[PDB]
RNA sequence: AGCGAAACCACAGCCAAGGGAACGGGCUUGGCAGAAUCAGCGGGGGCUUGUGGCAGUCAAGCGUUCAUAGCGACAUUGCUCGGCUCUUCCUAUCAUACCGAAGCAGAAUUCGGUAAGCGUUGGAUUGUUCACCCACUAAUAGGGAACGUGAGCUCCCUACUGAU
RNA sequence: AGAACUGGCGAUGCGGGAUGAACCGAACGUAGAGUUAAGGUGCCGGAAUACACGCUCAUCAGACACCACAAAAGGUGUUAGUUCAUCUAGACAGCCGGACGGUGGCCAUGGAAGUCGGAAUCCGCUAAGGAGUGUGUAACAACUCACCGGCCGAAUGAACUA
């Protein structure tokens, strides 16, 4: 409707400290650091009390007003990602052939191997994004854990671990094989 | 190859780990994909879609009216 | 459903032979074009009347599609009796065919076939639903009646099944005429 | 791709379609 | 354009709105003069067959519910806004659940009844539960490993998808049986419960939560006295 | 190496589109274009599409007043003288490519999507061809380029291939 | 299609419409100076990359020309309106709680408890609960919205019009 002054609020907890010059956003805290460019979006950040940040948008169109709310979230997720961390648990299932997932340190880049999946001699090598760590679930059969700071690194790498395990030209119902994200959560549960 | 071969598979192994998620999310995306398709889909693909969408709209007009007229009786 | 389609097949041929014979005498474009629209119009109306049989033929396309292929000449052996005697626990271990063991009435509504080999020779064991006339009842009755087979009737000498042993005796004498 | 030039036979075969819409309304 | 189009419903019930609020507004004001004693109940969470049991206990005394703000304005909010004398003092004290009761009976017969009345109900959100519920490391049952396995029926394979997502528990299914690898524990004695911690114990049908209905303020019509008592 | 015509001749001869009138060759808007010359070919001169019409329960609105001057959208009720080579382009795709859906177990099938990159056969009939059948293959898709290749069939100008 | 009337071209140049028989202006001696018509003023092009208010993003926008044909509609594109309704007696959205008692209504039947069906869709309790909107089960359960209520604190929703 052409608003005049559209602002949100970004609540900053006591651990983390935000730095925003132009539209580049740093979140320095307990777990480490996160930097993000937001020049593409074009808004106005306003520190108010070291504890609340207001992004405003003047003379906005509906499409520019939208762009504002998604900025609160994408800074919120940069804050929650350091104080609390992001952990994604993936359980993998099968019918006959047990999937023999391992991690290789080839060229120091860290990949995830996918072997024998639905009886494959094709070994599916999946990259691991930096920031995100991999560990196998102890005392739980056939399960792998993806834990990192950023929501992107984590969930995208979860997605690349899942999408490699389609069943080519078969049934959805009959064939159960693959890797699926079981549980979405936090590193520090509180 | 029995008589309910896939239904047993369900009643013994389950659908998927993720079959409720892909389903539910596809139900939501539809509202967008419909609008994307009614904006795209040039030519005869679209001229059928708009005519499909109208028969979907008169059917709904009937269903709403014939329910709220027989609310009294 | 075999005869309405057979009448429809000879109707779409009847539209093509008639309207084409009318079209070669269409002088202007607007006569020529309309008679095409008339041709497909009459064709469509035949197809639109067929929405009743072709939905049933879809249900039969899937049901005949999953139906077992039994052979009447092969060495067949029917497995029968009251619902949940232990006939499902019988076919489970004698041959590798998944039959559900669940403590209620009509567990298996259909014919379950179990292939096995003895003395280097081919045999097959056919499970029946269960008898008390209903459609599920009539399938089990005509299973022994028309197939060249030996009937394996099963009874229980305990509190299990739910049905009395006395009911199994009166079952045998009443359905005696066929087996 | 389609064009955006009006050929004159059309540009004036619009006027002669528009004139036919004038005499149609009156009757 | 672009908005969330609401789920199209063809239900046989119509929206009450203001035609119900007016019917309650007059019913509170008509019951103030007919009866003598009034109570206000903080009934935290209430099963319907429990409410009808309080109803069928006595037909003489009236139970009043609805909106809190309906119950403030029909009675009185301030010293100016009032129907009866010192009627606003009882309305300021009740802030939780709406519950109210008009009575013509004795004071001691009411308060002794409600202190003794404690019922079996499910574990509730944000409230503690006095059990350490552990599930067996094999096939799970309808009770969840409290009664012997022979008495109980194995759980339905249809509900297991919900067990993984909302109830969280790491569940795999073999031959139509819900199975967990390790003996799971959900709750402990003397700990505040979350929503999922509550609903697990609601699904298994465990009634390990005491329900005692409490009452607060007390009023007499002809005397205009406001009495405050904290029972549980 | 010599000798040596004629026919013919308003004038020039690059594409693309537009120039209303089976008129483009000079005009308009573009692409473009370097002097000079030799050898080939047989080279040229807002139309329409997919669901019939007839009577009707329809039923949003418009009808001077407004359902009864009366029409009325999608639906549903009734009857019922052609075809053999060689170029190019189109997608409305027959195969091949990747997906989406299906009681699709597997193998195969059907429907649908993006795609024109690459492919698309052989035999008995010709009283006017105005019909088709089994043989293979991954599949043997439909069309346009008007008298397409009827000046390949029953000493006018220049594009092009190259050469100095 | 035919009839009547009045123009235009025919005997007719000139400015404009990129170009033109039918449109816009304007009917011509030879010149200079001024002013305009119709049409324009990003550049090709002489003339404001003027001012002012809005609207529009198009995967071949639009500048398409009595707004006439493909046009009746479709779209979770967008801007404005019109007419009904809730709204600090707390609405819209949202996790939370209830969502009941004759009753597992009645015929159908191995099995029907709201939910494979057929005809009624009653009555009581209340704040409100449909002899029931779906998931699911052999049948039950559990879930479900619809109807309330609590936690939050203001504008929101529906049908349309342009």
């Amino acid at each position: 409707m052409k608003y005049i002054q559209t602002e949100q609020q970004i609540e900053v907890p006591e651990g983390v400290t935000v730095s925003i010059k132009s539209r580049i956003v740093k979140v320095v805290g307990p777990r480490g650091t996160l930097t993000k460019n937001l020049k593409h979006i074009d808004v106005t950040f306003t520190k108010v009390n070291n504890q609340l940040i207001k992004v405003a948008v003047h003379n906005g169109g509906r499409k520019h007003v939208a762009a504002l709310r998604t900025v609160k979230s994408l800074v919120d997720n940069m804050i929650t990602g350091v104080t609390k961390g992001y952990k994604y648990k993936m359980r993998y299932v099968y019918a006959h052939f047990p999937i023999n997932v391992n991690i290789v340190e080839k060229d120091g880049a860290k990949f995830i191997e996918v072997r024998n999946f639905l009886g494959d001699k094709k070994i599916r090598n999946v990259p691991v994004r930096d920031g995100v760590t991999i560990e196998f679930s102890t005392n739980v059969k056939d399960e792998i854990v993806l834990s990192g700071n950023s929501v992107e690194d984590v969930s995208q790498n979860a997605a690349d671990l899942q999408q490699i395990c389609r069943v080519r030209n078969k049934d959805i119902r009959k064939f159960l094989d693959g890797i699926y994200v079981s549980h979405k959560g936090f590193i520090t549960e509180d | 190859p029995q008589n309910d071969y896939i239904e047993r598979h369900i009643k013994q192994h389950g659908k998927r780990l993720d079959h409720e998620e892909r389903k539910r999310k596809r139900e939501a995306r539809e509202s967008h994909k419909i609008s994307e398709r009614a904006q795209k889909l040039t030519g005869w693909k679209g001229k059928q879609f708009a005519k499909k969408r109208y028969a979907e709209k008169v059917s709904m007009r009937k269903k709403i009216k014939a329910h709220e007229q027989s609310k009294v009786k | 459903s075999l005869a309405a389609i057979s009448r429809a097949k000879s109707l779409v041929e009847q539209v093509a032979r008639d309207y084409v014979r009318l079209l070669k005498f269409g002088q202007s474009l607007f006569q020529c074009k309309q008679l095409k629209r008339a041709a497909l119009g009459r064709m469509a109306t035949i197809v639109k009347k067929l929405r009743d049989p072709l939905a049933y033929l879809e249900q039969v396309r899937q049901h005949i599609g999953r139906l077992p292929s039994i052979d009447p000449n092969t060495r067949t052996l029917l497995i029968c009796g009251y619902p949940n005697v232990g006939k499902s626990s019988f076919l489970r271990c004698i041959t590798k065919s998944d039959v559900d063991v669940q403590p209620y009435a009509f567990t298996t509504k259909s014919l379950y076939v179990g292939h096995f080999d003895y003395k280097y020779l081919r045999f097959q064991a056919i499970d029946t639903p269960g008898i008390l006339m209903n459609n599920i009842e009539m399938q089990s009755i005509y299973a022994i009646a028309h197939l060249r087979s030996c009937v394996l009737y099963f009874m229980d000498l305990s509190e299990q099944c739910g049905f009395t042993i006395e009911a199994q005796v009166k079952l045998f004498h009443s359905i005696k005429p066929l087996f | 791709r389609q064009s955006r030039r009006t050929s004159t036979k059309l540009k004036e075969g619009i006027k002669k379609k528009a004139s036919a819409h004038r005499k149609k309304e009156k009757k | 354009r672009s908005k969330r189009s609401k789920l199209v419903t063809l239900a046989q019930t119509d929206k009450k709105g203001r035609e119900n609020k007016e019917r309650i507004f007059d019913e509170v004001r008509e019951a103030l003069d007919t009866y003598r004693y009034v109570w206000v109940l903080h009934l935290d969470d209430v099963r319907t067959p429990v409410l009808q049991e309080i109803r069928t206990s006595w037909a003489g005394s009236k139970l009043i519910m609805g909106k809190r703000k309906v119950l403030q304005k029909a009675l009185g909010e301030k010293r100016e806004e009032e129907y009866k004398e010192n009627l606003y003092q009882l309305s300021k004290l009740c802030s939780g659940v709406t519950g109210l009761l008009f009575t013509d009976e004795d004071v001691n017969t009411v308060k002794e009844y409600f202190k003794s009345y404690v019922r079996s109900d499910y574990s509730r959100p944000n409230t503690k539960a006095p059990l350490t519920f552990t599930i067996p490391e094999g096939i799970v049952y309808s009770r969840g490993g409290q009664i012997p396995a022979e008495e109980d029926v194995p759980m339905i394979h249809s509900l297991e998808p919900t067990m993984r997502n909302k109830f969280e528990i790491p569940t795999k299914i073999k031959a139509g049986k819900i199975t967990i690898d390790s003996p799971y524990l959900v709750c402990t004695e003397g700990e505040k419960l979350d929503v999922r911690q509550a609903l697990i114990l609601k699904q298994f049908g465990i009634a390990a939560s005491e329900f005692k209905v409490k009452v607060s303020a007390y009023y007499d019509n002809d005397s205009s006295t406001v009495e405050s008592t904290n029972i549980n």
